[PDB]
């Protein structure tokens, strides 16, 4: 009734897997969804942007009381203040007023009060680093 | 492999060739197709009605004579529509815009 | 009056088009309630859309 | 002699290498003997003692 | 940096400085006192669980995982696929249904894959195919869509392989027309769908046989085995690297449904 088998190259495939990878060369450049790499070498802006463990570009939205609707860039590295007044500077033509935004030193992070959420990211991706 | 009780070679018993997964009217050269958003949008095919040969002539005059709102001043007929912009539902009912409009003029 | 504008005047013939305005579009909601099927695909454009990605 | 121990992960470009001083308690008086690195996850992340702080709790 | 060495001119960091995070916890106030409290505190649905729940996968973020490298296109897309790399997740219970591709933008798609859900669109198929996909749609029982879902523990359960059941008979003529580009269907009778597609679509459907991963295309799954490279009531000795196998006649005859 039993037999020992050894074609285990079929188990091999079913075995899911766990440390994710850094993603395969797509030729160009966006993706086909638009995915991207980030460009090498780095600026040398000291505002300093790391990227996801699932790798994208570490910008969030952020819901709260209601109406509170804002959002934040979360790995900020370097003098994040000068990313703030980039920010500001960028919000600037963006809404006219000035920008409600405040760092988290400790955290090193900065988040900036209304959603701007998608021309933010357009913003880091063409800073490239 | 295996087959099951069942299996395909089986359930589609006469059908034991690979090709008929997908074996095998309106031209795909002649035509041209657009899209834009413009939120709203309008998405269109234009074509030569005056360089149609795949329109017979009869039909050609019945579509120069109905679709003449819809024949430019280069002769082109164009039709745009609205529903939802990418693939499969904005391209071909423009396309089958035009067939049923060829049908139509047909009788 | 062509003739005037390419020979005569040098310049080229503009044309009008005499375009009435579009419709409003109803307001959309959740689900399409008692409507039939016209209800989904008011707001946008056309004939040949598809699903998420080939 | 020397020895050079850097780490086996790739660590990003947007930091440089975490060097310090290779040591060995074999000399009772001679210690700084080779030299090493660690990546920047390892021993050069931010400051961040609240999360320090959190690791207490979490012990006591 | 001058985080590293501004901490550095101070004292060893002892464990009598780990302070809590001010804005830890608000104030653990006793309800008494001259100011916060003199009284404390008093004063002086008939089928909902009998529908269905199929997962809906964003098929754009199949082409995120595509270029992100997710799921690879040199091998089968199944439900292993869908799940094994975390793109997009199951949910065996509530009395859920499997997955089931979604449906909305396929512009700038461009790969080569073989897609085996419950469920899709025309539009979705015709996406599939623009490109040259594969597209099968059979059934995925409740045990067996949660033995085959998360197929890391009943790789190491111990009873042997079960094999997927049919569907019931609300979804029998679903799998059973071939206009779904279903698994349950004529095979001849997918021909003239393609066709009517390729024309609904104005679509241009490629000779897929004569490309390159054409054999590796002809994979289309059989039914009652979950696992795409294994044997029914198999057994995974994932110890010894081995497949246990049965072969009493009675026994494969119950095992050959
Ligand atoms: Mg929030």
């Amino acid at each position: 009734f039993v037999e020992s088998v050894d074609e285990y190259q079929f188990v091999e495939r079913l075995l899911p897997a766990t440390r994710i990878p850094d993603p395969p060369k797509h030729e160009h450049y966006p993706t086909p969804s638009g995915w991207q790499p980030p460009r090498d070498p780095p600026p040398n802006l000291p505002y300093f942007v790391r990227r996801s463990r699932m790798h994208n570009i570490p910008v969030y939205k952020d819901i709260t009381h209601g109406n509170r609707q804002m959002t934040v860039i979360r790995k900020v590295e370097g003098d994040i203040w000068a990313l703030q007044k980039d920010v500001e500077d960028f919000l600037s033509p963006l809404l006219g007023k000035t920008p409600v935004t405040q760092v988290n030193e400790v955290t090193g992070t900065l988040r900036i009060k209304g959603y701007f959420d998608q021309e933010l990211k357009a913003w880091l991706l063409e800073k490239g680093f | 492999e295996f087959k099951s009780i069942y299996s395909l070679d089986k359930l589609y018993p006469e059908s034991q060739g690979s090709d008929t997964a997908w074996r095998v009217d309106i031209p795909l050269d002649r035509l041209t197709i657009s899209y834009c958003r413009s939120v709203n949008s309008k998405a269109e095919v234009r074509f030569h009605l005056a360089t149609a040969e795949w329109i017979a002539e009869p039909v050609r005059q019945k579509i120069a004579i109905t679709h003449k709102n819809k024949i430019n001043r280069l002769g082109e007929l164009i039709l745009t529509s609205e529903s939802s912009r990418y693939q499969f539902r904005n391209l071909a009912d423009c396309l089958q815009k035009i067939r049923d409009m060829i049908t139509e003029a047909s009788q | 009056v062509t003739y005037i504008f390419h020979q005569l005047l040098d310049m080229r013939e503009p044309v009008f088009e005499f375009v009435r305005p579009p419709p409003y579009h109803p307001k959309q909601k959740r689900f399409p309630h008692r409507q039939p099927l016209r209800y989904l695909d008011r707001y946008r454009d056309s004939h040949e859309p598809t699903y998420g990605i080939y | 002699e020397p020895v050079l121990r850097k780490v086996e992960l790739p660590v990003p470009t947007h930091r440089r290498p975490v060097q310090a001083w290779v040591e060995s308690l074999r000399g009772f008086e001679q210690e700084r003997v080779g030299l090493a690195d660690l990546h920047p996850d390892v021993f050069a992340t931010a400051p961040r003692l609240d999360i320090l702080h959190q690791v207490a709790m979490w012990q006591k | 940096a001058r985080a590293l060495d501004l901490l550095r001119g101070l004292p060893r960091v002892s464990l009598a400085n780990l302070k809590p995070n001010p804005g830890s916890k608000k104030p653990e106030r006793r309800p008494r006192g001259r100011r916060r409290g003199r009284k404390c505190g008093r004063g002086h649905n008939e089928g909902h669980s009998f529908r269905r729940q199929y997962k809906p996968l964003s098929l754009n973020r199949l082409q995120y995982l595509i270029d992100l490298g997710r799921v690879d296109p040199s091998q089968p897309i199944d439900l292993t696929q869908l799940v094994n790399g975390r793109g997009v997740t199951i949910q065996p219970l509530k009395r859920d249904y499997g997955v089931q591709l979604v449906e909305e933008g396929a512009d700038t798609f461009t790969a080569k894959v073989n897609i085996e859900v419950q469920l899709a669109s025309e539009l979705a198929i015709a996406a599939i195919e623009k490109n040259g996909g594969v597209v099968t749609t059979a059934f995925y029982d409740p045990r067996s869509l949660d033995i085959v879902c998360k197929p890391v523990p009943f790789f190491l359960r111990g009873q042997p392989i079960p094999k997927r059941m049919l569907p019931p008979e609300e979804l029998v003529p679903y799998y059973t027309d071939a206009k779904n580009r279903g698994y349950l269907a004529d095979p001849a009778k997918f021909p003239e769908a393609r066709l009517e597609l390729a024309r609904k679509y104005g679509y241009i459907l490629p000779d897929i046989t004569k490309d390159e991963l054409f054999k590796m295309l002809c994979t289309r799954k059989d039914p009652r085995q979950i696992f795409f490279g294994l044997a029914p009531g198999w057994v995974v000795n994932m110890a010894d690297k081995k497949i246990l196998k049965p072969t009493d006649e009675n026994l494969l005859k119950y095992y050959t449904s």
